[PDB]
């Protein structure tokens, strides 16, 4: 029968277990049972300071809080976390808190929440972890919350000792490999604060501490495939909105290349949306920080960017065979790269194509059947419209015609030309 | 730390060469995990002054720091009260040791030197802090060779695979320290604050790294293996892992999905003689650690994939396996709560009932193919959900194929824990949503374990058949009478649990028209009534058999409510009274018999 | 040829049954094969766990 979980009977109960919690014991087993048969009744009831005008709820989890850095076994630390989650969600007080306690709600997320949670996710007692993961999340979802994980982050990053370093890194694999895919696709802050995250994680695999660069490369193999989806997702968001940021996310993304590439770190859907993102960022004509301490405008800049990009696509064809004609899915994706690989690359003033004769001779060298298959627009661009670039220029020249039937006509004729142009642009 | 990729990006390399290429160098260990140079036999002690001289001492292959400790304390006679003030250390290479680990891993044989040895005077913190500082270092040389072994194995040529891991294999048998410097840990250090979290990430990590050694070595090899007594040992890895860190995630999804494709590739093996080598350890870490639901998630699920796998034959294993850790309150056997429950073996076969849903994704660590399917067609794609009334069945069928051998006397002890514990929450789901469906159901699955205990009285007559430097005899009188004791166990507990209560459901069904539904035939009462004869003429002559709680919980709860009032039944009755009056005149007659019986 | 025909798996029956109650799907070679043969939380049963199965592991060679 409903009773009702927000009436003045039920709340007279909470009073009794208000003050039941307030009173320590100071055997073990008998504080153990007490506090889970008062959790069972909580688990049933829903399916100084100026404190005598706050509700009572807060007042538990403010004992909670409080009584949490007393103890060390991880059975009533799971107990408790259970009437957390039973509270937070099932009590809503953290929502009454959003809705209408901001004050108090700026007292809860400043030094009790976060801080007590950054303590209690270990990597050694991993079912707290499978417990703080989403009430961390739902605290993350709010403001105020992000800077203080910020700064909290960067305290334990970026610290002299190197064990600050170790247990920072432990715990962000820790939040990484218990995420969800579309449970985080509604908030901004929450995708920034995660971003982070996986991006001081990808930035901890070259530290200059050994024990640390192998834990996090040994510690990469560990997480689950849709949660570095998911993860690989936002750091795309991330690098879709923010401007002033593209110089470090492109070489953190190649290190994820590098290390976990049976994800698809890079594919041409990707490639894709990127293409349209910079299309939004070229032909058109903030409120948060920059991550670069996670480390540390229409014709040249937002083009080197591109230049940047194409470099990476070059880096990328070279490195895997990503048959996109194997399957029916990117096949549009991948023409959507050659054609507009043709059109923004077709005007000799520019960065681009040089790196692209510097890149190709590797693409031959390395890839044969997407090499044949993308070899006639090579050379249809090649004089479309000098010392060390004639040297790639003779060496990409050199390895057009090595292993690759290349025969057909109105074409070979312009090799004729080519000749020519040992005589022309050497004249 | 570069060399993981190096041999990743290094192609014509195998086995061999580096072997012949590395023995000319005198340091073929200090590289790979699987070079088999056996180490020192003689280790020399220096002194200080000319007070003391170098001395020579042998080195077995189970020698240790300990017994150098005790035998420094003993020569120089050192007091105990300053032992841990006191340490080990070598001249040359400036290396303090761990006191818990073995020599035999860190000295190779040097050709014809011996690496010294100095007893030192140091504080103690500064010397725990170099311990625990130096093997930090020293294991994270093992996981960068395990590295090296992992990475090696990955990109070979598709011809030479074969040899090249069942050679792998064969050296792996050649060494004396595997297993146990694959599994070891280093526990006087784990509990300090200076060695809390880093050790413990890193021997996650290498675990982790052994278990993905293992399951490349595993794979690769034919399905035709002359598997002996070897795998056991390989699976002790395996068990040890799960025995060290059984709360950490990553170990759990990696063991689950290791043993899962280890159970697929090698199909012959997991099909006959495959699952008692795994499941002691699994169920002893599923009945420990009760209030940890992600263990027991994880369990539940591996031993559903293993059912998937394999109906019959690993339900059989199953019960071969929570058989010698069961404890009940018999009193004959004092069963103590030190190990596995009834109820853990019962809710595992209640898990095991039901589907089990995925929410660590362990399935796409799995290398086979996805769905798994039966991998015999003697059960094929018929509907063989398991329910519990056939484990049941399947213990009655292998009880009654040889009564007097030990696997019935084991599924004795097995049937006599479950039925109980399946009768009781049967009587809780009943008593639970109190509907004429539940009565219905109820009484179908009553008269079904009544077939099925019928079935199993019907063919125990080898256990009719009376008896025939002590301690042979005393194992006879024991395998004579633990059968036995079990049957009347198991019946008088079916009896005055379920006929009372079949009174009720009848009352309770909806439907009082079929009443005393008569569970129990005439055959059956005189078979119980011949064992219990049986069991009452070895009686006076040892003593221990009297208070034996079977025996005893059928003449104080099974001859009463036996209802006589037809004669029918009455020859089982003549002959208990006939035992019992020639008995009490054994006893009257001999007073030598009167002067020791209880 | 010699796997032409439709294959025949070989079972296990017993004839001292009552026949209401039918015996289960089980081979008769795995059959004889068969027939022929929080307290955990610390840091001390883990140990004595160790060392109990490194001795089990040499006895059984």
């Amino acid at each position: 029968i409903t009773m009702g979980l927000e009436h003045s009977l039920s709340k007279d109960i909470i009073s009794i277990i208000n003050n039941v919690f307030q009173a320590p014991w100071g055997l073990c087993q008998s504080s153990i049972l007490c506090y889970q048969l008062a959790c069972e009744l909580l688990e049933r009831l829903a399916p100084k300071f100026c404190y005598q005008q706050l509700p009572v709820t807060l007042r538990l989890i403010y004992t909670i809080f409080q009584e949490m850095a007393k103890f060390e076994e991880p059975d009533i630390l799971f107990n408790m976390l259970n009437c957390l989650k039973i509270l937070c969600l099932h009590g809503e007080c953290l929502y009454i808190a959003r809705k209408d306690h901001p004050q108090f709600l700026a007292y809860i997320q400043d030094h009790m929440l976060i801080a007590s949670l950054w303590r209690v996710v270990k990597s050694e007692f991993s079912q707290l972890s499978s417990l703080a993961v989403p009430l961390l999340l739902h605290a993350l979802s709010l403001p105020h919350g992000a800077d203080i994980f910020w700064t909290i982050i960067n305290g334990n990053f970026n610290s002299k000792d190197w064990k600050m370093r170790f247990e920072a890194v432990e715990k962000v694999a820790v939040i990484c490999r218990f995420l969800d895919i579309h449970s985080v696709t509604k908030n901004h802050l929450l995708k920034y604060s995660l971003a982070h995250a996986f991006c001081c994680f990808l930035t901890a695999v070259e530290d200059v501490n050994p024990a640390v660069a192998t834990r996090a490369g040994l510690l990469l193999d560990t997480i689950k495939r849709p949660a570095l989806q998911g993860l690989c997702l936002c750091l795309d968001f991330q690098f879709d909105t923010v401007v002033k940021d593209r110089p470090t996310i492109l070489s953190k993304l190649l290190l994820l290349h590098f290390l976990k590439q049976d994800i698809p770190a890079l594919s041409w859907e990707f490639f894709v949306n990127r293409f349209e993102t910079l299309s939004l960022e070229a032909q058109l004509h903030k409120s948060v920080r920059s991550l670069r301490d996670s480390v540390k405008e229409d014709a040249g800049i937002d083009h080197q960017t591109v230049h940047q990009l194409i470099t990476v696509l070059m880096k990328f064809m070279a490195k895997d065979e990503s048959s996109a004609e194997s399957d029916i899915s990117s096949a549009k994706a991948f023409n959507t790269v050659k054609r507009h690989l043709y059109v923004l690359l077709g005007m000799r003033l520019s960065t681009c194509f040089n790196a692209f004769i510097a890149g190709i001779a590797q693409v031959m060298d390395y890839n044969i059947n997407l090499g044949k298959h993308l070899l006639p627009l090579v050379v249809q661009v090649l004089k479309y419209c000098k010392p060390h670039i004639r040297q790639m220029w003779l060496k990409a020249l050199l390895v057009i015609l090595y292993k690759y039937p290349y025969r057909d006509c109105d074409i070979s004729k312009i090799l004729l030309h080519l000749i020519h142009i040992t005589v022309n642009t050497l004249n | 730390t570069f060399l993981w990729e190096v041999v990743g990006y290094v192609e014509g390399l195998f086995f061999k060469d580096l072997k012949q290429t590395m023995k000319k160098e005198q340091c073929e260990v200090k590289l790979l995990v699987t070079a088999s140079m056996p180490g020192t036999k003689t280790l020399v002690v220096h002194g200080q002054n000319e007070c003391d001289i170098p001395t020579q001492l042998p080195v077995h292959e189970d020698t240790q720091f300990e017994a150098l400790l005790k035998e420094c304390l003993e020569f120089f006679n050192i007091p105990e009260s300053q032992s841990t003030h006191y340490f080990l250390m070598d001249k040359r290479w400036n290396l303090i040791h761990y006191n818990k680990t073995y020599v035999r891993d860190i000295y190779p044989f040097r050709r014809s030197v011996s690496p010294q040895l100095n007893l030192v005077h140091m504080h103690p913190e500064k010397g725990q802090e170099l311990i625990q500082k130096q093997v930090f270092t020293r294991k994270l040389e093992e996981v960068g060779r395990v590295l090296f072994l992992i990475s090696l194995t990955q990109k070979i040529p598709t011809a030479h695979k074969q040899s090249h891991v069942s050679m792998l294999q064969e050296d792996l048998l050649r060494l004396p320290s595997f297993p146990r410097s694959a599994i070891d840990a280093e526990f006087s250090l784990f509990s300090d604050p200076q060695a809390g979290k880093e050790l413990f990430g890193l021997d996650t990590l290498q675990k982790s790294l052994w278990i993905q050694l293992l399951e490349e070595m595993f794979l690769g090899m034919p399905s035709e293996f002359p598997w002996g007594d070897e795998i056991m040992l390989f699976l002790n890895v395996f068990n040890g892992a799960l025995i060290l860190h059984p709360e950490d995630s990553a170990l759990l999804r990696q063991y689950a999905a290791t043993v899962i494709n280890t159970a697929v590739h090698f199909n012959h093996l997991f099909s006959l003689s495959g699952y008692q080598w795994i499941l002691p350890t699994m169920l002893q870490v599923y009945s420990d650690y009760e209030s940890n639901p992600q263990l027991r998630q994880a369990i539940e699920f591996a031993c559903h994939q293993f059912y998937i796998l394999h109906r019959k034959p690993f339900v059989l294993q199953l019960f071969a396996s929570v058989a010698p850790l069961l404890e009940f309150p018999d009193a004959a056997n004092n069963g103590p709560s030190k190990g596995v429950s009834a109820q853990c073996l019962f809710d595992l076969l209640q898990s095991l009932e039901g589907e089990t849903t995925d929410i660590l994704d362990i399935l796409e660590l799995v290398k086979a193919e996805k769905p798994l399917k039966s991998l015999d067609f003697c059960y094929g794609n018929e509907d063989l959900t398991f329910s519990i009334s056939e484990a049941i069945k399947l213990c009655v069928t292998v009880v009654a194929y040889a009564p007097e051998s030990f696997r019935s006397l084991q599924m004795l002890m097995v049937l006599e824990a479950l039925v109980p514990c399946y009768l009781q929450k049967l009587k809780r789901q009943t008593s639970q949503v109190e509907t004429v469906p539940a009565a219905r159901e109820e009484i179908a699955a009553t008269a079904a374990l009544a077939t099925s205990l019928q079935a199993l009285l019907y063919s125990v007559e080898v256990l009719t058949r009376p008896m025939t430097e002590e301690l042979d005899e005393r194992i006879a009188r024991e395998e004579f009478r633990r059968p036995r004791e079990s049957l009347l166990n198991i019946c008088t507990e079916f009896y005055k649990h379920c006929g009372p209560r079949l009174k009720i459901l009848q009352n309770l069904a909806g439907e009082p028209r079929v009443i005393a539904l008569e569970l129990l035939d005439v055959k059956s009462h005189m078979r119980l009534a011949e064992i219990a004869h049986s069991l009452l003429k070895l009686a006076p002559y040892d003593t221990q058999t009297m208070e034996s709680r079977g025996l005893r919980r059928y003449i104080m709860e099974m001859l009463p409510i036996t209802d006589w009032t037809a004669e029918a039944v009455r020859p089982a009755l003549i002959l208990i009274l006939k035992r019992l009056d020639r008995m009490f005149n054994k006893i009257h007659k001999m007073p030598t018999l009167r002067r020791q019986v209880e | 040829i010699f796997e032409k025909f439709p294959n025949r798996p070989q079972m296990v029956k017993i004839s001292k049954l009552p026949s209401d109650f039918t015996v289960p799907k089980i081979r008769e070679s795995f059959m004889k094969q068969f027939i022929d043969r929080i307290r955990a939380r610390n840091l001390l049963e883990k140990e004595t766990a160790v060392t109990k199965i490194l001795r089990a592991c040499t006895r059984q060679r």
